[PDB]
This record gives C-alpha cells, structure tokens and sequence, in this order.
C-alpha cells in the first residue's frame, strides 16, 4: 500500500497517453492553417474536441492524489500544473455566461467602423484607418478619424467588461487566491527550493525597482521627440508639455516606430540596405534560412532534422490553396519540427526567419523532457531567446562576413548613431507604455479603486508616468484601455516588459565569453563554439527546474537588472546630452489641450 | 548451405510484438555471417562476445534468435546489463551472453497513414524480470489497496499500450525491426560451425 509510487504510476501512464491524442490534435491545427476550407476547420474541431474533454477528466483524477505527501520534487512540479483546473470551477451559471460573454467581446472586436467623411466612405479598423493613422501628417484629420475607436467600441464594450470584472474576480478566489492579480502573476511563484524563493509580492517590487533606473533614458527621448515635433507640426503642441494620446503613430502608443520618418538623427545619409546585394546576385528563399542553419551550426548547435525539408511550407501557396500566412514554428510533438512562413526576399524576413529557427531550435533542445514540462521556463523565454539571435544577426561584421556587404566599406559614426537610434524607438518605447498598463490592470483587478472612476484615474496616473495627455475628457462613458486586442481577448502583458530585461542580459552573458573586446551595440556572436555550449546548457534545462536556476546558469545573478540594457544604449546617451543643451527636459503636466 | 534460415528469419513480413517474440531454434547449417551484409544497409551490427574478426572460424552448438519491432530510443536499451522501461520488463539480456545484436530501421512498412495500431509493449510489471524470461499473459494491474476485482478505474490500469506509428516521426520514434542472435554451449557434437 505505497503513498507515492501510486503517484508516479498514475503520471507514468498519462505521460504514455496524452502524446498520442495531443500530437494528432496538433496536426488537425498544423494541416488547418495550410488551406482553409469547409473541411478543415471540422477536422480540427474534432481532433481538438477529443483532448479537451480528456484533459477536462484528467484533472479531476489528478486532484485526489495530495500535495503534500509528494516529497520527490519533480514529481510536485509536475502534478501541480496538472492539479490546477481552469475556468471548470464555477458553476453552470457562471461559465455557461462567462464563455457567452468572452464571444461577445471578441465579437464586437471584430466588428467595427467610422463615417466621419461623405457617407460612402465607412472605412473599417483595419487596413485602411490604420493606414491613414500610420501616415498622414496632420491634426484635424486624425483627431476627428480616431474620435470614432474610442468613444463607440468604448461604448460598446463598457457594460460587459464591467461585468466581466466582477465576474472573474470570483473566479480566482476559489483556487486560492486573492484576486485575479495573484492568479495573473502565479506564472512566476516558486517555493519549495531553499535559497530560491520568489513571491508574487517581489515582483511587484522588481518591476517597480526596475522602472526607476530606465528614467532617465526615457526623459531625454521624450524630450528629443518634443523637440522635433515641435518643429514638425507648427501652431501645436507646446514647448514644453506632455504628448497628445493621437499624432504618435500607432493609436494605443505601444510601438513608437512610425516616428522614425518624423525623427531622424542625421539626413542625406543612407542606412544600411541589404536588398540590392540579395537582387543583382541572385539569392533564393531556401538559401535565405540555409545560411541560417549554417550560422546555426557555426555556433556549434545541432543539425535540423531532414522531417523538416521535406513538409515544411516556406514560400508562397503556388497551388491554388487560401492560407494566411503569418511567420511561427510549430512543435507538433513526437521529433516532428516544422515552420510556415511566406517568404520575400528582404531584411525583414531574414531576421523573422533568424527568430523562427531560433526558438525552434530552443523547443527541440528540451525534447527529452516529459510532456508536462515541454515548454521555456517562463512565458517569456521563448520570445526572448528568439530575438536575441534575431539581434546578433543585424550587425555589419556578421553582414559583411557573409558576403551581403562590400568589402571595402567602414562603419560611419552617422550611420551607427542612426542604427541605434533606430532600435531605441522600437524597444524603449513599448516598456513604460506596457509597465502602465499592466500596473492599471492589477490595481483595478484589487480593487483599490472604485467603478464609478475608472477613467479619470486612468488618464490622470498615465499623463504622470506615460506623460501622454488626451484630448477632451472622458466622463466614464467611454472605456478607453478597451481598444487594445490584448485587453479585449483576456491576454497577458508582463511578458513583453520582462522579455527586453532577460534579453539584454542574456546578450551580454553570451558576449562576454564570446571574449569580444569594443562597443557592445556592434557585437556579434559566432564561431564562439564554448559560447554555444554554454547556451545550450541553459536551452536544455527545459521546466523541470526553476527558472531562476537557469537564470543562474546562464548568467550568475539571481534578479534581473537594467544596467545590461543601459550598457547598449550608453552611446545614445551620451550624444543624446550633448543635443539637448537648450531644450527642458520633463513633462510637467500643467498644461491641457482641450482648453476651447 | 540450403536455405538457412539467417535469411528467411529477416524477410518475414508481419513480426511480433515486442513481448511475444518468435524465438526460434537454428539446426544444422553453416555460419556464414559475410553474407547477411548482401541483406540491407543494417543500422547496428556492433556485437558483443567475440570480436567479429574471429567469426569467419568458429563452431557452437546451437543458436537461437528472437525477433521484436521496437522504436529508436531503445534500440541501444537492449544492451546487456543496461536498465530501462523496456530492457527490464520486457526483454532483459544476461550479462555476459556471447552473442550479437542486428537492428535495422524499417519505416517504410511498419508505419502506415493515420496509425498503425499492431505493436505493443508492456511498462507495468510487480517483479524485475529475470535474464531471458518472457509472459503475454495480461492481468490488471494492481496500484492500490483496494483490489482490481478484475477491472480498470482507481489503481487499476492496462499494462499493455499500442506503439504510435506515423509516417511523419521524427528518428527517434522510427520504428526498428530487431533480431536478437545469441550462442550456446552444451556437451554435445556441435552442429552449427563457420566455414
Ligand atoms: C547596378 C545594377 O543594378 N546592375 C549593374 C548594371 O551595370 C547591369 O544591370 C549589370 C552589369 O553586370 O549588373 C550590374
Ligand atoms: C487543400 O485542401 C485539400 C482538401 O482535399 C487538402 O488536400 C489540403 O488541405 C489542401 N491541399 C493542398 C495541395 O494544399
Ligand atoms: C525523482 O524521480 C526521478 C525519476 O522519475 C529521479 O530521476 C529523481 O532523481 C528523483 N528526485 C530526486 C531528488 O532524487
Ligand atoms: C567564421 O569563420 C569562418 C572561417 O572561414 C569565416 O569565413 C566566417 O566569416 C566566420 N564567421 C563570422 C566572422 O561571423
Ligand atoms: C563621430 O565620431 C567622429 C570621430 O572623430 C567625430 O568626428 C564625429 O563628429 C562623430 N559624429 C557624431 C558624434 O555624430
Ligand atoms: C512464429 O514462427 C513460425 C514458424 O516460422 C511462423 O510460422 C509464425 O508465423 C511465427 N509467428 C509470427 C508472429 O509470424
Ligand atoms: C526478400 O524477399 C524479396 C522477394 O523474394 C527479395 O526481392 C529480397 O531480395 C529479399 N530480401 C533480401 C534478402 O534482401
Ligand atoms: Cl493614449
């Protein structure tokens, strides 16, 4: 009459008996996105329909067996994923309306339009609205094309998310938990291990530790940024002051890169453009992830599997098939590796293919892994691994190496300058924007405010740590944070401000035993064959030990600092005092806008 | 010299699972062990005993073989004195047996589209098995205090799980024939001698 070996039976036989359900469930999806159609989407339907109701009736057997008589600790880490349910814990009422509610708001996404202009111009969300935001260059126009997203959907969308709120915050207090912010950041919490112990109320602590030291970098971007679009736009706009919510490119402000036409460090120079080097000498797309595999293998990683030369689509239908096409690597179980992608020859899709194969390869290093622990260590180890080698792969000494760049060419200092204000606007304008956010959605899932201010605070406590102001007021009949896709579908944000963190400290750990000696933002990672394998000893570690383990192994710190992000942009920083010299920097907010 | 079975023992079209392999008793023929390369490009013939040097000449008494179809991870399992999930509950190999191991990788047949459900291979067993011990008998498996009562629910489970065979597996799950040959010596006028 063991207490434990019964343990290690039951998860024994359902690590044999879930792989054969889950990988032909995999490929109903897998052969769904390859031509979509009547058929299709049933047989996906009806793989997916055979595991969920498995994997509902699994849980419920797992739950009986305790969690604390378990003592062996990979098997605890193990059942716990597996004794947590799901959304199968309130009742008939709660679900049976909570699934309705959650359709209707994908739904009401889904459907939207303006008519601002004559009566047979109702143009929809996408793609023309977010094209004539992404380009025009005035006020009015996009002042009176976007009033439209943000007080109908906002209307649209206030009750139900009012209700869902109170919905699903009694829906986490039956698994234990205080509000749906503990449920949110539980994707973290490790306890059990000595010495490495990571509550949910540390990470509110190290997000909050970790804002404070990119302040600086942040002030004298947005003071740059003010500076030109003060020239830029006249009669707009104050010297000094806080950006307006529109005129920023993208609507919700996530990205900051359509400013890059707008703001540029150094005219009648040309960026690096490796296009025509790829045209006049004739270049295909299986060459394009070729070399990829070659740079790969330069860096002393395994082979890729000749299951994926054969299956794998990798340029453009051809055939008649209807498919959308967006760039992903799919692991669909058992050794099979596959990547879809329409592919173009430029530098977008070069490095979009560097990232793909990247965490491809990062899944099929933890293949020997159990099924409950085939996955990163965290959410965000995935999107962070990828990039990094997306990263290593744009310098000019990896360009040039291969071929793409004229040997007799050297590096100007405008040109470098260009290159790294470049990466600045598309990575250091997402963070205090996703910080803000994610800090908005916790304290309204606690509670700490009441429901009838829910956009006053909004605006007020951005204007503060965003310094973007809004255009006429919002009497708490208009939800605003609602127009974001992420916030619509019930997704996570942490992810994106905790990915830029470990990749910036994972390149420069990668880099230093790389032994290269110069700037940091021309680094490049290759024929560093001990470099790899030091990599690869963190790839392969894989779930069954706790994240920060591996965080140690990698690198030898335990918590996560700035200091290796600020050692990339450093020389930014340093030209970036010198320009501003008679501007303010800071964004008092004293000054509005709708001042009629 | 006529017909051995060295070659009729390869070219059989359906094998047997893993816990039920087809042991079979060579008779009197010549060991001539140059002309099984003329079958296939064998993935293993690394064997153990004798070098295979000293193969061309020698003489046993009799010879006996055992035939499975087993997946690509375990293919190096079945080496003697080794531990496992399948080199222990369902073909576990003496130590010190003078004999050599044949493997060779057969997807093209083995897997058929949409699931070959043919293969078995048992992982629930109370006892260690003994080196060369075989059982097909099945019983349901006892995992708890409560007894089976001679059917499946809490504690209660089936030993025996179909191999998944797909025509799109990576390597490592590639289905393997493997003929396992091994020598005996007894005190009798040996039968099976090398040219
Ligand atoms: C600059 C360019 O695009 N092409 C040039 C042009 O002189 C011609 O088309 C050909 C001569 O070899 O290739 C090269
Ligand atoms: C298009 O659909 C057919 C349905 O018969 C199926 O073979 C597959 O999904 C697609 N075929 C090709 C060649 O893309
Ligand atoms: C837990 O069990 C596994 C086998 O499933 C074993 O390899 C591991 O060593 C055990 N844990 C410890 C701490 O020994
Ligand atoms: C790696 O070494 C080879 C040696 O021939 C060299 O050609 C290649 O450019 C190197 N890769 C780099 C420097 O990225
Ligand atoms: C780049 O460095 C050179 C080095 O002499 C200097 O002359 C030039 O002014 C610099 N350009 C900048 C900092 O934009
Ligand atoms: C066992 O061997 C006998 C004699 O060769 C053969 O006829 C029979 O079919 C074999 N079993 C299997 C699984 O084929
Ligand atoms: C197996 O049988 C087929 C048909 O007789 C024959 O063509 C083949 O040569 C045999 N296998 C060997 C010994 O390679
Ligand atoms: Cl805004």
């Amino acid at each position: 009459s063991t207490t434990e070996e019964q343990a290690k039976t039951f998860l024994e036989k359902f690590n044999h008996e879930a792989e054969d359900l889950s990988y032909q469930s995999s490929l109903a999806s897998w052969n769904y996105n390859t031509n979509i159609t009547d058929e299709n989407v049933q047989k996906m339907n009806e793989a997916r329909a055979k595991w969920s109701a498995f994997y509902e009736e699994q849980s419920r057997m797992a739950k009986t067996y305790s969690l604390e008589e378990i003592q062996n600790l990979t098997l605890k880490r193990q059942l716990k994923a597996l004794q947590h349910s799901g959304t199968s814990a309130l009742s008939a009422e709660k679900s049976k309306r909570l699934n309705t509610i959650l359709n209707k708001m994908s739904t009401i996404y889904s459907t939207g339009k303006v008519l601002d202009p004559n009566t047979q111009e109702c143009l929809a969300l996408e793609p023309g609205l977010d094209d004539i935001m992404e380009n025009s260059r005035d006020y009015n126009r996009r002042l009176w094309a976007w009033e439209g997203w943000r007080a109908e959907v906002g209307k649209q969308l206030r009750p139900l998310y009012e209700e869902y709120v109170v919905l699903e915050n009694e829906m986490a207090r039956a698994n234990n938990y205080e509000d749906y912010g503990d449920y949110w950041r539980g994707d973290y919490e490790v306890t059990g291990a000595g010495d490495y112990d990571y509550s949910r109320d540390q990470l509110m602590k190290d997000v909050e530790r970790t804002f404070a030291e990119i302040k600086p970098l942040y002030e004298q971007l947005h003071a740059y940024v003010r500076a030109k679009l003060m020239h830029t736009y006249p009669s707009y706009i104050s010297p000094t002051g806080c950006l307006p919510a529109h005129l920023l490119g993208d609507m919700w402000g996530r990205f900051w890169t359509n400013l890059y036409s707008l703001t540029v460090p150094f005219e009648h120079k040309p960026s690096i453009d490796v296009t025509e080097k790829m045209e006049n000498q004739s270049w295909d797309a299986e060459r394009i992830f070729k070399e990829a595999e070659k740079f790969f293998v330069s860096i002393s990683l395994p082979y890729m599997t000749q299951g994926f030369w054969d299956n794998s689509m990798l340029t453009e239908p051809g055939d008649g098939r209807k498919v959308v096409c967006h760039p992903t690597a799919w692991d669909l179980g058992k050794g099979d590796f596959r990547i879809k992608m329409c592919t173009k020859v430029t530098m977008d899709d070069f490095l979009t293919a560097h990232h793909e194969m990247g965490h491809i390869q990062y899944d099929m290093a933890y293949a020997a892994q159990p099924y409950l622990l085939r996955n990163g260590a965290n959410e965000g180890f995935h999107e962070a691994v990828g990039e990094i080698m997306s990263l290593s792969a744009a310098t000019p000494h990896y360009l040039k190496a291969l071929g793409l760049l004229a040997p007799d060419f050297h590096e100007d200092n405008e040109t470098e300058i260009n290159f790294l204000l470049k990466q600045a606007l598309t990575i250091v304008g997402t963070l205090p924007f996703t910080y803000m956010l994610e800090k908005w959605r916790w304290m309204v899932f606690k509670g700490e405010i009441p429901k009838q201010q829910w956009m006053e605070k909004w605006w007020e406590m951005k204007r503060e740590i965003v310094g973007v102001v809004e255009p006429l007021p919002h009497d708490e009949t208009y939800c605003d944070p609602a127009c974001l896709f992420h916030v619509a579908e019930d997704y996570s944000f942490i992810r994106y401000y905790t990915r830029t963190i470990y990749q910036f400290q994972f390149h420069e750990a990668l880099c230093k035993t790389a032994k290269h000696e110069g700037a940091l933002f021309k680094c490049d990672i290759s024929n560093s064959t001990e470099a790899g394998q030091r990599l690869l000893q963190m790839l392969r570690l894989g779930k069954s030990e706790p994240w920060t383990l591996a965080l140690e192994n990698i690198v030898g710190i335990k918590t996560m600092d700035v200091k290796p992000l600020l050692n990339y942009f450093e020389p930014l920083f340093t030209w970036l005092k010198e320009q501003n010299r008679n501007s303010f920097v800071g964004w008092s907010t004293e000054w509005t806008p709708y001042s009629d | 010299t006529n017909l051995c079975p060295f070659h009729e023992v390869f070219n059989a079209t359906r094998f047997a699972s893993v816990y039920a392999w087809n042991r079979t008793r060579i008779s009197n023929c010549v060991a001539d062990y140059s002309v099984l390369y003329n079958f296939a490009p064998f993935f293993a013939f690394k064997c153990y005993g004798v070098s295979p040097t000293k193969l061309n000449d020698l003489c046993f008494t009799n010879v006996y073989a055992d035939s499975f179809v087993i997946k690509g991870n375990e293919v190096s399992q079945i080496a003697p004195g080794q531990t496992g999930n399948i080199a222990d509950y369902n073909y576990k190999l003496p130590d010190d047996f003078t004999g050599c191991v044949i493997a060779w990788n057969s997807n093209k047949l083995d897997s058929k589209h949409s699931g070959n459900y043919d293969y078995w291979y048992r992982l629930f067993r109370k006892s260690k098995l003994k080196p060369f011990e075989r059982d097909i008998s099945t019983e349901i498996y006892q995992a708890g205090n409560k007894p089976c009562k001679g059917v499946k629910g809490p504690n209660c489970y089936f030993p025996l799980q179909s191999y998944g065979f797909r025509p799109t597996y990576g390597v490592g799950h590639q289905p393997y024939r493997v003929v396992v040959l091994s020598f005996e010596l007894l005190h009798a006028p040996a039968t099976v001698c090398g040219p």
